[PDB]
Formats: C-alpha cells, structure tokens, sequence
RNA sequence: ACUCUGGUUCCUCUGCAUUUAACCGUGAAAAUCUUUCGCCUUUUACUAAAGAUUUCCGUGCAAAGGAGCAUACAUUGAGUAAAUUUUUGGAGUCCCCUCGAGAGAGCGGGA
C-alpha cells in the first residue's frame, strides 16, 4: 500500500491503529509501548526511504 | 480551540472563500483570505485594492492589522455553517 | 476508523457495544465475509 | 483472478447478483509462459513463400530484471533512440550499440520480450531494412503471443534478427510473405533455444509462533513451496514466516494451514515472480497418465501436455515441421 | 472455529459433504448421484491435479469450488479473526502491566532509528510548563490488584 | 423571573419490536399442508430432509395509571449576571480650500 502510493505519486500519511492491543493484549508496560510504537514508524520510513 | 466567538469562528470559515474587507482609511480590499486569526489579522492572496478615488490595483498579498478593519463582507456558504 | 468518523458525523449512526458496525462494507459479502471486499467512498464535513 | 479469495467472491456475485443460472466451474489452473534458457544453437533461417526474400533469427534468454522492468514499464519503448538507449547503459552496463537497435517489444508495447536488429550495415540498406521492419515486428508480436509448445505467451526471450535478403517486390511482399515468415523463424529460433515452461509463483506472509513455524514447513514442503523468512516479530509473540510457492500448487494451502495449525496461522499470498517448470517440456521419454504423481521431471511434460489437450491442439509439438528439411 | 463453526455444517450440509467430526444429513439434492456421466467436462485427461481439492477447500470457499450453487444454500463463514495474542499470567506477584519474555524484543538489527527533530537547546531550553500542568492521572496507580 | 416533578420497588393495561447479512432467545419444542427415502397383510403413532404456515415456553423498550415501603425541594423539558499596542476606558477637537441657500464629503492642508 505504501509502495504503490509512492508511486502512484500520492502523498503518504500514517495512522497508527488499533493502540488498544498494546495495553489490552500484549500489555507491554508504558515504556516499552512507546518503543513498540517507535519501530512500527521507523519501519514505514525505511520503506520509504 | 477555546470558545472564541461565533464572528471569529465564522471568519476562519470564510478562509477558503473570496472576502472583500475595508479598512479603516477607507481601501477596500477583496482577496482570497488564505489565514485568519483571532484577532481578526487577516492575510489576502490574489487581492485586489481598490481605492477610496475608485482607482484599483492588484497585490500578490497582504497582510492587514486586525484592529485596522472596518468590515469584511463574507460568501453566502457561511450562513449554513 | 471510518465508523467513527461517520458516528461523530451523523448522530443516528448505531453502533453496537459487540461488534462493528462498517458502514463503509456495505455489500452483503462484505457483511458476511466482514472482510472489506470493493472500496466505498464516504462524503463528509469534518473540523480540524 | 488474482488468488483464491478473489474468485470465490467473483463467482459467489455470478450466483447470486447477476447471472442467477447453475454454472459448471473447472478445477481452477494456472495460465503457463514459455521461455529459452540457452542461446540458439544455430541461427536459424525462414524463407518467405516466394522465395525471394530469407530471414534468420536466433533466440537468447533475457537479462533477469529486464522483464520486469518492460511489465513494470520502467522502461518503455517510445523512449527508444537516446532515452532507451541510455537507460539499458546505465542500469545495465549494456549492448549500447546493439540498444540502440532495439526498436520492439513484443507481445505488446509492454511484452516481456525483446526484438533486436543485430544486421551488419554491410549486408542492407536501412532504408530497404526499415520498409520491412514494421512488418518483422507484427510477426514477432504475433509469435510470442500465439506460438510455441502449447501456445501460451513467450516471455524472457530476446530475440536478434541478422539476415539481408530483401527484393524489388515492397506492395506484394511487405504484408503477405514477410509477416508470416517472420513468425516461423521466431518459432525455429525459440525452438532451437531449448525451450522450457514458466509458471507464476506467490509469495506468502505467515503469523504464528512456536507449533506453526513446524505446520508451515509441512504444508509448504507438500506444495513445492520453499521458506525464506523467519522473523520473530518484534514487540509480539508471534513468528512471522515468508515462502515461495507457485500457484498451480497454492489453492489448497491457505485452507490446509488453517487447519493444521487450528487456525493459529493464517496467511495471505501476493504474486511477484516467473520461475520455471522442473523438467523439459519436449522430452519424448516422459509419458503422462492422469492416474498416478507425475513429480520432477514430468512436471513440465504433464503440464504441456495437458494445456494442449485443454486447447485442444494435437497431442505433441510441430518441431519437426517449423525447422523443416534445409535447416 | 475456523472449519468448525456454524456457517461451514450449513455449507457442509448444502453440498452434502460431511466434515469430520461434524454432523451429516439426508442429500439434499437426492438426483446427483444419477447426472455422473465422466466423459465430456469432467474428462481428466484435460486438467492438472496437482493435489485433490477435496472436502475441506470446498466447504471454505465454496463459489470458486461447486457447481449448481444456485439451488443449494450454500452460506459463507466469516474469512478470519486477528488473532488475540492476550498471554495469560500465572504468578499473581507479577505488575499488571510486564514484559512477558513470550513477547519477542522490540527491535530489528538493521533498522535505521528515525530523526526525531526536537527543539534545539539554547532559546527552547528555557521553556518550562507552568507549574499547575500535570498528566492527566498523576497519582492514580497505572495497576491495581484488580 | 415560569410550569414542573418526590425517590425506589411491585402490579396491571396500552403501543412498537418486517430494511432480518445477522439477532426480539449467545437458548431451542410441537403441530399442519405440500414433497422425497425406510417400517406394514390396516390406520394412527413413525424414520429424516426441504419449502410454506401456525401454536407454545419466553423477550426488549417506551408510555400511562394505580398500589405499597423509607420522605425531601432543590431541579428536569423551557433561559441571566477583565483602564498600558489587535475591540470593553478616546489620536481627540478646532481652523482654512473645494461642491453648495442648507449640511456633509475629498489617503485635502494645518495648530
Ligand atoms: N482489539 C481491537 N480490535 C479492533 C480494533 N479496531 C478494529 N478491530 C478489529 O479488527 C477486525 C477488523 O476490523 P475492520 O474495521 O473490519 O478492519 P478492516 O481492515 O477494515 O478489514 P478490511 O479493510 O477488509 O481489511 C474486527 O474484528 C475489529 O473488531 C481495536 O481498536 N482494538
């Protein structure tokens, strides 16, 4: 989805959804929620990149 | 935002739309309002000045002080808002 | 997502304490299936 | 349709929004490609009907990405005197000279084969050369659509044009006698070239962690699929696996894996890659039965074979007709 | 649930096909057995078994599978859950809120970290949040016993 | 500034619970008609499946009235209460030229 919008030559925005899942499931702690939420854009901008 | 009032409300509504503004020296001013603010600044693009002798003029963009405007007529759209 | 942007848009628009509503799937495969099948666009005034 | 969950949807809309009428549906299969894998060996030659003009091509298997990028249209071929010449240079480090000649791809404008002019000066004019070539072109178009083993599109082919004979007659032979020529001789070439099947491949994304990772390599090693991902997914506590598998095997695998695995997994599949078929199409020793596992070697045999039969083509290959006896 | 639920024994029983373990019925089409005939779609010699497309794969997506759909009714289960990863805790003593060493580590070696474009020291350093503003629930515990 | 009402619980009446993907019921009976397999020196009672319809054990909400237990006037639907640059604490007055009986206007001039 990302790929193909670059190259449609859209412009690409994030959301980051369904954070509930974090507390409610995995129950990873604040910190470590954080960090979790830090790979999910690092991992969108080396796409992009 | 806080509960700014409903005059400033509808002004950022109109920031879309073509506004014709006087100031208080008598130009008038219609442009295309491309920001608003609260105390009621506002920047024109695409303006025309049209002088108080009935002379006109275009400018890229102004920029006019708030407490220095007379009144801004607004479009129609903005009383369905 | 867009559940929410038609609740806070509409104030009929029912949504269940269960289960989503997906105004947006609208087909009855799509009801089914509850994935999203074909695309369906929404119209409508937001604030920022 | 794309996979699996595309055509349901698709058929279940037949049923019930639109047709309404009891339908038989075939067991589903895959559309194959025919490509070389070697250089002809031999240049081969086709003379037009009236003998008075002779044509010779020879067949190469195309540099790997550059299918790719023709499909993708990375590249395409109204770019072609200084802007595809220099792209084959710079991606490429490429034939220039000879890229320059390239001037058609075939079976369309975005056909993963490529038609090459490799005819020494020397031996035509390219004024002469030129009046032709529109007319070579829609033959080689035609050929890699239509052609070889069982008449699925060629793709990865190049194909190098090099003959001069060419004669005072341009209105009757141009259309009638060239294009039709054009065609067995990228026939003969291709044949020549050792021919092979393709079938498309899927690549797969898979969740679940400690018993799946084991499911998921019994379900795939049933399937001819192969693993190349093991990623234990960060922040979660699920593995995430990554395979190949091809298409032709893949319509039971989201099902099967489901089971297996008790519906911990699930998996998605996505198409990105042509990969050849085991085996040789043309080998006489294999045999075909429908009644018994057909596996390595047989597999391009049995699929040939029962493509043509599905066409409804005669049971076993033309070759000895498109080389003919002076060749 | 996948193969199990309600919608694939209504599917099952449309197609007269059993799963195993579930239930089975009387044909709900009693002429099938009477159409075979081999020879002219179905003829074998035209089409690539690659694996038998048996019971299972009809019953999951049936419209790519049957045929006479149309007759029978045939009822589509839903295509799948996101699966809870929810991990139950055993030791009581636990923080509500922990690392399960069953959660893989965040992190992925190759990953280039983002550049995060925070205010640059000299003037921004002076800035300071008046002394009342304070997180939503300072003192309110992030877990409880319960 | 106005009419408008005590909480709670319970009983009984009235209305709606058809846009069914799906669900008044996270449970699950029986009958009739029509149609298709198996028992039978006969009919019921039956086997096990479809479609159309009923019955039965329940159900939700709203409104209205009444009756009982511990007792309080507020309050619902209808509506109140900051002189230092951007408004709410004067860059304001006066005195000439122009059009005009008249009194205002000119990016008018000036103390
Ligand atoms: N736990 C959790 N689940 C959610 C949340 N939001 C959505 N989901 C669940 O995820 C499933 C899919 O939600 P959808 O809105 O249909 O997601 P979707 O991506 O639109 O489905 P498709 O577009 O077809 O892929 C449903 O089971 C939802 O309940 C969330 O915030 N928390």
């Amino acid at each position: 989805a990302i790929r193909h919008a670059i190259q449609e030559r859209l412009a690409v925005t994030l959301c980051i959804s369904k954070i509930d899942r974090l507390l409610l499931e995995l129950k990873l702690p604040p910190a470590d929620a954080y960090f979790k939420l830090r790979l999910i854009i690092d991992q969108v901008n080396n796409i992009l990149s | 935002m806080t509960s700014v009032g409903v005059p400033i409300k509808i002004l950022h509504e109109a920031e879309g739309h073509m506004v014709t503004l006087e100031t208080v020296t008598g130009e008038v001013y219609r442009g295309k309002l491309s920001e608003a603010e609260d105390n009621m600044n506002c920047q024109l693009a695409e303006t025309v000045v049209t002088f108080r002798d009935g002379r006109s003029h275009q400018l890229d963009n102004v920029f006019i002080r708030g407490n220095k405007i007379r009144f801004m007529i607004l479009p129609d759209m903005l009383k369905n808002a | 997502f867009l559940d929410c942007l038609m609740e806070q848009t509409h104030p009929e628009f029912y949504r269940a304490e269960d289960a989503d509503a997906r105004f947006t799937d609208i087909l009855f495969i799509e009801k089914q299936r509850g994935c999203s099948i074909k695309s369906q666009p929404v119209s409508i005034v937001a604030q920022d | 349709g794309t996979g699996e969950f595309y055509m349901d949807c698709v058929m279940h809309d037949m049923r019930k929004v639109f047709s309404e009428i009891d339908i038989k549906v075939a067991d589903p299969v895959v559309t194959f490609n025919e490509t070389v894998i070697e250089t002809s060996t031999l240049k081969c030659f086709a003379e037009t009907p009236n003998k008075k003009n002779k044509i010779t091509m020879m067949a190469e298997p195309l540099e790997k990405q550059l299918d790719e990028d023709i499909e993708n249209e990375v590249v395409q071929i109204g770019w072609n005197r200084r802007r595809l010449g220099e792209f084959f240079q710079t991606k490429y480090n490429w034939d220039l000279l000879a890229a320059r000649s390239i001037w058609a791809f075939g079976p369309d404008t975005t056909g993963p084969n490529i038609l090459l002019d490799d005819t020494l000066p020397s031996e035509v004019d390219k004024h002469l050369l030129s009046t032709v070539r529109e007319s070579l072109v829609q033959g080689f178009q035609w050929a890699t659509r239509e052609g070889p083993l069982c008449e699925e599109p060629i793709r990865q082919v190049k194909f190098k044009l090099l003959d001069a004979a060419i004669a005072t007659e341009p209105l009757y032979r141009g259309g009638g006698q060239m294009i039709p020529t054009a065609r067995r001789c990228a026939y003969s070439a291709f044949l020549m070239a050792t021919p092979r099947l393709m079938e498309p491949y899927y690549t797969v994304e898979v969740v679940a962690p400690a018993d799946c990772v084991a499911a998921v390599y019994t379900v795939l090693a049933k399937r001819r699929g192969h693993v190349t991902t093991d990623a234990p997914m960060p922040g979660s506590p699920m593995y995430t696996i990554s395979a190949y598998i091809p298409v032709m095997d893949s319509f039971g695998f989201e099902t099967d894996l489901r089971i297996h695995t008790q519906g911990q997994a699930f998996c998605m599949s996505a198409f990105h890659h042509w990969q050849l078929v085991p085996g040789d199409p043309l080998d006489k020793s294999i045999v075909i039965k429908t009644l018994d596992v057909q596996p390595t070697p047989h597999l391009a045999r049995e699929f040939m074979i029962k493509t043509r039969r599905r066409k409804g083509l005669s049971e076993d290959v033309s070759v000895n007709k498109f080389f003919d006896d002076p060749m | 649930f996948y193969l199990f639920d309600m919608k694939s024994f209504f599917t099952a029983k449309a197609l007269n096909v059993a799963i195993p373990g579930g239930p089975k019925f009387e044909p709900l089409v009693k002429d099938l057995h009477t159409d075979e005939d081999w020879n002219e779609f179905n003829d074998i010699n035209k089409v690539i078994i690659r694996a038998p497309i048996r019971t299972e794969y009809r019953i999951a997506f049936p419209f790519m599978y049957n045929n006479l759909i149309s007759s029978l009714p045939v009822q589509v289960s839903w295509y799948h859950t996101p699966s809870v990863v929810f991990i139950k805790t055993e030791d009581p003593d636990l923080p509500a809120f922990y690392y399960d060493p069953l959660i893989n580590p965040i992190v992925l070696s190759n990953l280039k970290a983002t550049e995060e474009n925070l205010p640059e020291g000299e003037e921004e350093d002076e800035w300071e949040l008046p002394e009342d503003v304070r997180p939503i629930f300072e003192d309110v515990p992030l877990y409880t016993d319960n």
